[PDB]
């Protein structure tokens, strides 16, 4: 038994979200076929199901905007969520439920971001004052960005933080490294930022007073 | 209908017992799930007390009326993740908020660093000031921005790393965002950090 979610990684506010679950190793004309989502912060919300017979159940919190449909000829079932806001940003999971047991088989999940922003590459600004240095990788969209230090030669003492979604609707993150304070005057430190979605690649020397 | 899990963060040492409580708001299809990092949620317990297939015997569920408990009798590193209770007896079907199982270690005070906005950034009409709290434990930390001793709010954002797999510490960045105009209006920028490992709060600062 395998389930697999598909659909867009991004939609705009007020637009419809439409996802698909493709099922193999089992017939959707038996059992219960569910949609579940995980918000940032790790809160889980049960959304609803379509059953073996085609009867559905919807969570009252979503009942106005949700539709679960199926196509038995393809062994697929579908989630439609109307009128999305930035609070529908979540990982969406399809899952089979076995009567009496629970959600026994899950898909890998699909990350959905709700955002009116267009693809934009990051600006990379240096963070300069054991000592710490870093880079502020700012105003990009969408995720992800990858950050490395000295072309991946430096990994120890590195902390690359989770991105935060700013009030403008663009992402920002910081990546920092801690190093011997004695090595500040003799060695050099460059952060290497890659943003594949916007084809942007930036190397930034983090220079300091010492 | 409402499912309340306690606690939401549960420190444990490897080899010790962990207990997670789940209270339902009324009165049996009660299940427990685990989501480990980088994978989907997984069924552990069904019908209150029954272990699902492939689930180790160190996992056991029990419960009276309205009060349900998951016990992990000798915690292993593979057991670290987020645990959820779930009820499927009454509509709507509801999960508890989730309990994150993390590793205990000794209290460690953050090393605090402040970073002024770069000249490169200032030329584009935005100013970001960054406070780093490095390698601390426990996770609970308060960061307060002060601009000429005026307490700031609503204009800073925090990001926290997951628990470090080598030293079990956390790190945290806080970013104060301002316009260049408002940045140039003031001189002294400081972040004040409060944490269990600090006997009183530490302040790091600079002058524009
Ligand atoms: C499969 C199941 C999944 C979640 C849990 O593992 C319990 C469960 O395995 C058995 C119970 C089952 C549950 C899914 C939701 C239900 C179908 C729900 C219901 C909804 C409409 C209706 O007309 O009648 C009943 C209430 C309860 O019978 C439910």
């Amino acid at each position: 038994v395998q389930l697999q979610e598909s659909g867009p990684s991004l939609v705009k506010p007020s637009q419809t979200l439409s996802l698909t679950c493709s099922v193999t190793g089992d017939s959707i004309t038996s059992g219960y076929w569910n949609w579940i989502r995980k918000f940032p912060g790790n809160k889980l919300e049960y959304m609803g199901y379509i059953s073996y017979s085609g009867t559905t159940y919807y969570n009252p919190s979503l009942k106005s905007r949700i539709s679960i449909t199926r196509d038995t000829s393809k062994n697929q079932y579908y989630l439609q969520l109307n009128s999305v806001t930035t609070e529908d940003t979540a990982t969406y999971y399809c899952a089979r439920a076995r009567y009496g047991y629970g959600f026994d088989y899950w898909g890998q999940g699909t990350t959905l971001t709700v955002s009116s922003a267009s693809t934009k590459g990051p600006s990379v600004f240096p963070l300069a004052p054991t000592a710490a240095l870093g880079c502020l990788v700012k105003d990009y969209f969408p995720e992800p960005v990858t950050v490395s230090w000295n072309s991946g030669a430096l990994t120890s003492g590195v902390h690359t933080f989770p991105a935060v979604l700013q009030s403008s609707g663009l992402y920002s993150l910081s990546s920092v490294v801690t190093v011997p304070s004695s090595s500040l005057g003799t060695k050099t430190y460059t952060c290497n930022v890659d943003h594949k979605p916007s084809n942007t690649k930036v190397d930034k020397r983090v220079e300091s007073k010492y | 209908v409402l499912m309340t899990q306690t606690p939401l963060s549960l420190p444990v040492s490897l080899g010790d017992q962990a207990s997670i409580s789940c209270r339902s708001s009324q009165s049996t299809y009660l299940e427990w799930y685990l989501q480990k990092p980088g994978q989907s949620p997984k069924l552990l317990i069904y019908k209150v007390s029954n272990r699902f297939s492939g689930v180790p015997d160190r996992f056991s569920g029990s419960g009276s009326g309205t009060d349900f408990t998951l016990k992990i009798s000798r915690v292993e590193a593979e057991d670290l993740g987020v645990y959820y209770c779930f009820q499927g007896s009454h509509v709507p079907l509801t999960f508890g908020a989730g309990t994150k199982l993390e590793l205990k270690r000794t209290v460690a005070a953050p090393s605090v660093f402040i970073f002024p906005p770069s000249d490169e950034q200032l030329k584009s009409g935005t100013a970001s000031v960054v406070c780093l709290l490095n390698n601390f434990y426990p996770r609970e930390a308060k960061v307060q921005w002060k601009v000429d001793n005026a307490l700031q709010s609503g204009n800073s954002q925090e990001s926290v790393t997951e628990q470090d797999s080598k030293d079990s510490t956390y790190s945290l960045s806080s970013t104060l965002t301002l316009s260049k105009a408002d940045y140039e209006k003031h001189k002294v920028y400081a972040c004040e950090v409060t944490h269990q490992g600090l006997s009183s709060p530490v302040t790091k600062s600079f002058n524009r």
